[PDB]
């Protein structure tokens, strides 16, 4: 799993080395950001079913043709499965804020997803139009902290660059 | 990384040759168990001796009791494993 | 290869739970003693070449037939390999103490170690002792109650972290048994 | 066998966690999992193919050898399956000469250059008796591949210090280039071919482009010629008390 | 040159990734533990003549046999080469406290030292006795700060461990 | 590779000098505004997928004979390999903005690149224009003067960080010239 | 190039062997079949601008959202690039009838297909909306032969299978 | 590789001759003095660790800029590589003295050595000086005229082995010049 602790003890194991002073300096940076990247994950646990309900009904605002037959969401059980695959990502954005790295994003929600979304004829560019709706609707000075904004928006921007 | 503990393609030879001295020993077991049942009921008429069930559909109840009483022969200690080998040989 | 932040999320993907306010108190009690953990890791790795060499030589003086002809630490080639082995075990427990999770020790070091020693004839009755020597020497260097090398610390309580690195030496001595 | 460049100025070699998972009763390996599994696959694709930069519809034909690599975690079997692929013979066999194909097998699968014409001509003796798969499995099932890599690590370019010929280090430095080079830039023709068959050596600037950072890459060149004259007999004399003795 | 920056991007290059949001936390620990390892380094720079004069004769007060015919310090340039080789070592201790990792020690001082000192009959126990003399000469309110003595006495017994 | 602290060490080891009190006012003033180095490398790699796409698509619109047959990014296998070459160039610049020194850019990227771009027929006069489009786009992300994507920052300047990265794009832009 | 002449002499060169009777029996298939697939090569090279005028707008008569701003064909000059890019596929489906294989289809049109359409956000399931119209406009008696209609509709659905 | 008997039969193979009694009287005296060839090479391999370290440190003595900042014997990293190299040179000239032909020194050790040294930066004038010290200390052990370390031989001249090995040490200087 990609974290900030798993890098410095796999780089120590690969050279056969004890954990020296530069490794323990990097754990000290995990204590600094843990007041912001953990506080944003606390906000994305109870208000999660109102940002996932802001996104997908404005995903269909720019993408009107996905309610047409022959495209993806032509019946109601697929739109309710379209609201599942964004609750599957905001649960994974919530996990990688907690562990610090990009581990739950890249090895669960990203790996393999180029080939399922190719074969099953789902457009990736409506996920990009829906994850980025949670970016610009997010403002800092009412909802969350200052450095909780720049950690949450940097993790929405990671899988935007992975899906594109 | 040295010292021939590290090896490959004999490593898949040994997992596909320890079974060849094992599942060609249960072909010995499945057809020497059959050998004395070819003298117990040696014709189509069954004996008084070969009765499993008497009542109640209790043949399933012993089938639940046969397959987990011989599960408890491989579920045995290595001191109890070697007692089953050096002294059942001497009875044979 | 999971650390202690990556244990609470792999207990929560089974429920597909949004990790919120319940289990985040257990990780805020990780970064409270984070500098207490970093002060504890540094004390082992500063004494690590002495911790191994006192342990392996104490195994000889508690079991003097190991250096008889036919013994397992008899010749110079064998004596260097046991010192090599205990320097790997003390390295992998110190990886586990820094991460706070035994999943760096059990996979990279303990997977297949029991079958290797019986294939090489390495006796486990002496290696349960020589692992348990440096188990007791590790809690001296954490709780500052060693006879020599009183290291400089800050005044508080570290007897939870000394017992937590005792449990990683219980994961060693279970697996090589 | 000290080698002042190797784990100092380069990185440490990548690979699987241990070789004790083979002897385990209930596993096959310390199981990595798909974050620390696929970044091992990134270093096998970078090493066996050069920096060829295979596309998504060229990686789609290697799905069967990856899916076996995450079950048997043997690295020798993954390298063997990738060298019998179409993507290995359409880059290094199809438009190249014969000693260009042979000198890249020493680069991609051994991390060294060939030491001899006699060692090189026996690789073409195996081409006559089984084609290109007889060359590839004889490298992989050799003793030199076993006691440097095993099943555990990727076959990397190793600075040994105690090379069996000094020329072996020279051809290793020409074959392995700098970072962001590849194996298609010379148009099919072998770099080391004139120096193997004649017994001469390489050019100093081509070797010192591939040395690591911190090794004085290129100094030491006097502004006269870069090789030796085999026909020259110099007079090298030592002073004794009386005169100068030319022990020739 | 193992530093904190030269390990998190030698792992970002080994998987072909960008600067991750993991690795922007590992330089946030470089901001926190700098002010104890810079202030331990600057104390060593204005005091270096006095600390290597004291460390060098801790070898020769202990080991009087080194002036015997054939031993290590048998003439005056060998005494001058002994005090040079402990002036070199604590210069690298000053370098490791600047870059934050053990990089300048194990590239310039430790790598080779098993093979150099064996061939020239220079004893390792006399090199250790000079460096272990100044490890417990450090007085934690008097000489430097409390945590600045932790950084300075981390690279010292890293060198005592790797030599022994 | 050397970062910005290890550059100062290898200058002073040439003098065999201790790193004194005069060089440490350039390294305490590295870490003083050293938040802003992390607070602006984040605003390259967040937009780095769009940045490589707008780079080479503007390379087409000023040299439109690249997509002619005979041109270098004519077909689909060459247009993909041109797109990832802007990815590798942008990756080793963003390492060097994180490190403070161009050591990892010059050894691991630029060593031997113009030697091989003439060996593959890459037209380097239009590959310079590929670099310098995304040079202009990166220095307006750091300055926060872009039209779209107004990323919220803290108030001050990154006028020196915008010009340190413009020196890095001119190192690659002079290497393949 | 993957065609029947090259595939039997690449495999002969891979084994170090002379061309034997296995190879010559396969080029006899390049005499009995090659009379039929030049009937579609001759048909396509004189008709193609009347094809790609009519093939391409059936994408837009299936997907009219591409001319909206923010999408691909939002101006007239990218409709011309849309009509150009399908004539590359029509020229490569002409070229693969001549050599009789998939040889110049994959290494000139399909290698690098998923990469360059995802960065540019040209959706790949609207490239198949033109060629499935072309596959259904190929009528059996009037356009070409019955065997020529087989080989023309055996390369059209190699491409729409590799585009999904 | 060849030895002193193989060198004669490749000379006769150019003329398709037979090695007869005219040519055999050089080979009948190679076996006649063949005890002294063996008696001379364990005079060298018994003193080979003292011989390398005296020759390398005796080159530092006449050139102290090799151990200043910027010398190529500066750190422990570079000095152990110089000590390894002079042991390799002394190993290959003990093979060549044993065979009686300088083939194996010339193709394995010396072929391509000049190009390694002008790529790594090794000074070749001082490298010739370390070989020329260990040439001079190799003729002292063979003729038993060393100032310490008298070895126990039998009486006679070994003056043609002492100048045969001095020509093997002269080929090392001629190949890196
Ligand atoms: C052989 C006759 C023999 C031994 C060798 C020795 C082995 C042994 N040692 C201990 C106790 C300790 N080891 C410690 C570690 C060190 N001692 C030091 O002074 C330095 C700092 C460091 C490395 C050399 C320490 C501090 C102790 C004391 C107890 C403690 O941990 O504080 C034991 C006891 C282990 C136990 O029974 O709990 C043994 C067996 N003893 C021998 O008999
Ligand atoms: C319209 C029906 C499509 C659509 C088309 C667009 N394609 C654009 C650019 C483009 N197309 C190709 C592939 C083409 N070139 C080749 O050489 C070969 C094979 C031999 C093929 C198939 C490339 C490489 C490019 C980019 C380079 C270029 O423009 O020349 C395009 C313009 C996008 C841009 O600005 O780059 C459009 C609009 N887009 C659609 O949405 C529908 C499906
Ligand atoms: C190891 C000590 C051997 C041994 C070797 C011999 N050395 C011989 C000559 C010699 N040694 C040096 C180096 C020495 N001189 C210096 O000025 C310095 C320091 C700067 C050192 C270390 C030199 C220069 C020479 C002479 C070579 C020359 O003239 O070019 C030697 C030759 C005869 C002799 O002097 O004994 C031998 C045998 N001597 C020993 O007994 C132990 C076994
Ligand atoms: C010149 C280098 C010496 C010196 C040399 C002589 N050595 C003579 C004979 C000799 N040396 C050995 C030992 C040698 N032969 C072996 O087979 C082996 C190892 C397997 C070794 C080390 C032997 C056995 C002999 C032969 C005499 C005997 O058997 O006791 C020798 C006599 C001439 C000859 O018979 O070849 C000479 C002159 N003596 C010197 O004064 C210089 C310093
Ligand atoms: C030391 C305190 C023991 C002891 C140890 C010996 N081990 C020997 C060989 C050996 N040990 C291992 C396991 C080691 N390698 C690893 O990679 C890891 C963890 C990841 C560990 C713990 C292996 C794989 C091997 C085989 C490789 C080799 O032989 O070098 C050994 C030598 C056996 C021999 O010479 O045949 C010894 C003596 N022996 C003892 O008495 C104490 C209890
Ligand atoms: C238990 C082992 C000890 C003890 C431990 C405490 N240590 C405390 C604080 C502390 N330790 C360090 C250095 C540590 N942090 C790092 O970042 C690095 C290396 C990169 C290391 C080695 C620091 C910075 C601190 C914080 C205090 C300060 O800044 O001065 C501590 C205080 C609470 C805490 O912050 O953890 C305790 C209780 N003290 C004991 O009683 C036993 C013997
Ligand atoms: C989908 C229909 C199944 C399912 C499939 C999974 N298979 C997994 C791994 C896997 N599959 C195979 C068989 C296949 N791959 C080959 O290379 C060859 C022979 C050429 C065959 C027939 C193998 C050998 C493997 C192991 C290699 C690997 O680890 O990928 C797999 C992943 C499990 C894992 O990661 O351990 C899945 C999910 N599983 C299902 O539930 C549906 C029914
Ligand atoms: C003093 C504590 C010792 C002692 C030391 C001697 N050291 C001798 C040489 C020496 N020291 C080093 C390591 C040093 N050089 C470096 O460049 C660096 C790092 C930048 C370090 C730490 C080396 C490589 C050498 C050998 C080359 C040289 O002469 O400079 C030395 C002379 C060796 C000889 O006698 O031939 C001595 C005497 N002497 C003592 O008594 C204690 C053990
Ligand atoms: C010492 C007398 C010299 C000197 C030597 C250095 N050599 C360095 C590296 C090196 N040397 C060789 C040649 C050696 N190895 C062989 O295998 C054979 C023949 C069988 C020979 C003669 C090689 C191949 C290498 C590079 C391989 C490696 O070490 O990994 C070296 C290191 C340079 C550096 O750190 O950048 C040094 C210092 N240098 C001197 O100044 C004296 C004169
Ligand atoms: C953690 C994830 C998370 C988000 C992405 C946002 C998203 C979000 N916005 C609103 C709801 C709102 N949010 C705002 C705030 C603003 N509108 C603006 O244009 C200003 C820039 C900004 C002031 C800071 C306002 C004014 C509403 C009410 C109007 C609306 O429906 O948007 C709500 C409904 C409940 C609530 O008000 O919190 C949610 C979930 N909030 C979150 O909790
Ligand atoms: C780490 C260092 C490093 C790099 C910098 C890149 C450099 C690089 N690019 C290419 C390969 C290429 N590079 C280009 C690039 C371009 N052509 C153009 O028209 C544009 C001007 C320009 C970029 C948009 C193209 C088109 C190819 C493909 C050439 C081919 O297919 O043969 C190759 C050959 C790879 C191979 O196929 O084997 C290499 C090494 N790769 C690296 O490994
Ligand atoms: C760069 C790092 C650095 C160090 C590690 C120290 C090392 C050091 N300590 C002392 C010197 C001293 N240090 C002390 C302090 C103490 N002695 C003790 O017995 C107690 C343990 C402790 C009190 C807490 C005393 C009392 C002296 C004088 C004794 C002496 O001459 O060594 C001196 C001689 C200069 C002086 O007298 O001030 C030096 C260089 N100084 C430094 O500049
Ligand atoms: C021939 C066809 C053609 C194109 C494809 C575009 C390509 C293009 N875009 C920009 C220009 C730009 N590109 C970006 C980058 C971005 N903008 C955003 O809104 C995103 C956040 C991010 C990725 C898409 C920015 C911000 C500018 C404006 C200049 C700047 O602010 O840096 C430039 C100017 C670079 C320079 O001056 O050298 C060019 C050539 N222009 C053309 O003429
Ligand atoms: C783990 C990831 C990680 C980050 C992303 C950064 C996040 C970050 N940026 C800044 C802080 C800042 N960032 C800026 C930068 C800017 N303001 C502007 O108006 C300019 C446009 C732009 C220049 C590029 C400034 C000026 C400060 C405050 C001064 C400073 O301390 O540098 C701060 C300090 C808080 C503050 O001072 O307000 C933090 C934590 N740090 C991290 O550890």
């Amino acid at each position: 799993m990609k974290s900030v602790i798993t890098t410095v003890v796999s780089a120590a194991d690969a050279a056969g080395r004890f954990p020296s002073n530069s490794d323990l300096e990097s754990i000290q940076g995990n204590i600094q950001r843990s007041a912001a990247r953990l506080e944003a994950a606390e906000k994305l646990a109870g208000n999660h079913e109102a940002v996932v309900k802001e996104a997908g009904d404005a995903c269909f605002a720019k993408y009107a043709y996905l309610k047409n037959p022959g495209e993806a969401g032509e019946n109601q059980e697929k739109i309710n499965k379209c609201y599942r695959d964004v609750d599957h990502y905001m649960r994974l954005v919530n996990y990688c804020l907690v562990v610090g790295g990009t581990g739950p994003l890249d090895e669960w929600g990203i790996a393999g997803a180029r080939e399922v979304y190719r074969t099953l004829n789902l457009p990736t560019s409506a996920y990009v139009a829906s994850i980025a709706y949670t970016r610009d609707r997010l403002c800092v000075p009412r909802d969350m902290s200052a450095q909780a904004g720049v950690e949450f928006s940097a993790y929405l921007d990671y899988l935007i660059n992975a899906l594109s | 990384r040295r010292t021939v503990s590290f090896n490959a393609r004999v490593a898949r030879n040994k997992s596909q040759a320890k079974k060849i001295l094992e599942k060609a020993d249960e072909f010995f077991a499945r057809s020497v168990t059959m050998q004395y049942k070819a003298f117990a009921c040696p014709n189509g008429v069954y004996d008084i001796q070969c009765t499993e069930g008497t009542v109640k559909g209790a043949a399933y109840e012993k089938r639940a009791m046969a397959v987990s009483a011989a599960f408890r022969a491989k579920q045995a200690s290595p001191a109890a494993k070697a007692r089953a080998l050096f002294e059942n040989r001497r009875h044979a | 290869m999971l650390d202690a932040f990556s244990r609470v999320v792999v207990n929560s993907d089974a429920k597909a739970a949004y990790v919120g306010g319940s289990d985040l108190q257990a990780l805020k009690s990780f970064i409270a003693d984070g500098n207490k953990r970093l002060d504890a890791v540094n004390s082992i790795v500063s004494n690590a070449s002495c911790m191994v060499s006192d342990a392996v030589s104490g195994m000889i003086c508690e079991n003097p037939g190991l250096i008889s002809p036919g013994g397992n630490c008899y010749t110079n080639r064998r004596m260097a390999a046991c010192l090599r082995d205990g320097e790997i075990i003390l390295r992998y427990v110190s990886y586990a103490l820094l991460a706070g999770d035994a999943s760096v020790l059990e996979d990279r070091c303990l997977n297949g170690l029991k079958e290797t020693y019986i294939a090489l004839g390495v006796p486990t009755n002496s290696s349960i002792r020589a692992v348990s020597i440096m188990k007791a020497q590790a809690v001296a260097f954490i709780t500052n109650t060693a006879t020599e090398r009183k290291m400089s610390f800050a005044a508080g309580d570290c007897t939870s972290l000394a017992s937590e690195v005792a449990s990683y030496f219980d994961r060693v001595g279970a697996a090589i048994s | 066998a000290f080698s002042s460049i190797q784990n100092v100025l380069t990185d440490a070699p990548l690979g699987t966690p241990s070789a004790m998972g083979f002897l385990d009763e209930r596993t096959e390996k310390p199981l990595m999992g798909p974050s620390e599994m696929d970044e091992l696959v990134y270093a096998v694709y970078k090493q066996v193919f050069g920096n060829a930069h295979i596309m998504e519809s060229e990686r789609a034909e290697l799905r069967d050898a990856e899916s076996l690599f995450r079950y048997l975690r043997d690295v020798r079997e993954f390298v063997r399956a990738l060298a019998k692929s179409n993507a290995y013979t359409s880059r290094f066999l199809q438009g190249n000469q014969q000693y260009r194909f042979f000198e890249l097998n020493f680069k991609h699968l051994l991390g060294r250059g060939p030491r001899s014409l006699e060692e090189m001509a026996s690789h073409s003796a195996l081409y006559a008796e089984g084609g290109f798969e007889a060359v590839i499995d004889a490298i992989l099932d050799s003793d030199e591949y076993a006691q440097e890599f095993g099943s555990t690590v990727v076959p990397y370019c190793r600075f040994k210090g105690e090379y069996p010929t000094n020329e072996e280090f020279n051809r290793m430095l020409v074959l392995k280039g700098a970072n962001s080079t590849s194996d298609k830039a010379g148009k099919g023709r072998s770099k080391l071919c004139y120096s193997i068959a004649a017994g001469c050596s390489q050019n100093w600037l081509s070797m010192s482009k591939a040395l690591p950072f911190g090794t004085e890459k290129g100094t030491g060149f006097n502004l006269i010629s870069s090789s030796r004259n085999p026909a020259a007999r110099p007079r090298i004399g030592t002073k004794i008390p009386g005169g100068v003795v030319f022990s020739s």
